[PDB]
């Protein structure tokens, strides 16, 4: 039959905390970044 | 200590096209899965904030057997422009993910996207109904998440519309 486990929205802030996570945090941001560079070089403003 | 979530969920990113060919390619790309309420926080804190991503990023949050993709599949997505809100993004944001990741927005929900645009940011969120009366339920509580006191932000689109070049809501409020 059924399952569920429910948080309400506090309770998830309640359990809000250096965090590890499993991928290259550090790899996404620079792609991220690379991109922000390219569109700021292409957008022509002024 | 573990606080699992109902189900596993995948973030996704979907990078901006630098080049026209980078638009063969295939730019959506699963970032990570999560299964705690502790793994969701690692992540958060890890990540771009909605309001620093570049134009015509996507930031989508599904469930881990759904992709983030037919127009004839069942359901639709109620869709929240933030017009004069958008300075508040980034708490929007993530309220709505806790109220989904912690199943209080739902009676299904399939996922959740972020999308950066010219002209106004948005969220979609992705369910499978398709009866007006669970989809006025989730889009009440939808718009008691995002703290809205006035009509208009939100609208209802079902699968359908996506096929279309003006697609149009089937409710809004
Ligand atoms: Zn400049
Ligand atoms: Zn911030």
């Amino acid at each position: 039959g059924p399952h569920m486990i429910k948080y309400t929205i506090d309770e998830l802030f309640q359990l809000k905390p250096t965090l590890e996570v499993n991928f290259d945090a550090v790899e996404f941001r620079a792609i991220i970044e690379k991109v922000k560079q390219l569109q700021h070089l292409k957008e022509e403003e002024f | 200590v573990k606080h699992p979530l109902n189900t596993a969920w995948t973030l996704w990113y979907t990078k901006p096209a630098v080049d026209k060919s980078e638009s063969w390619s295939d730019l959506l790309r699963p970032v990570t899965s999560f299964q705690t309420v502790e793994e969701f926080w690692a992540i958060i804190q890890n990540i771009p904030e909605p309001h620093e991503l570049p134009l015509k990023s996507d930031y989508h949050v599904f469930r881990n057997d759904v992709r983030p993709e037919e127009a004839n599949a069942k359901g639709g997505k109620w869709s929240f422009q933030l017009r004069g809100k958008g300075a508040d993004i980034d708490e929007l944001w993530l309220r709505t993910l806790l109220a989904v990741i912690g199943e209080t927005i739902d009676e299904q929900i399939n996922g959740v996207v972020l999308s950066i645009r010219k002209g106004g940011n948005k969220f979609a969120l992705w369910t499978a109904s398709e009866d007006k009366e669970p989809l006025l339920r989730i889009g009440g509580k939808f718009k008691q998440v995002l703290a809205l006191t006035d009509d208009g932000h939100l609208e209802f689109f079902p699968h359908s519309s996506a096929n279309g070049r003006h697609p149009q809501p089937s409710i809004t409020l």
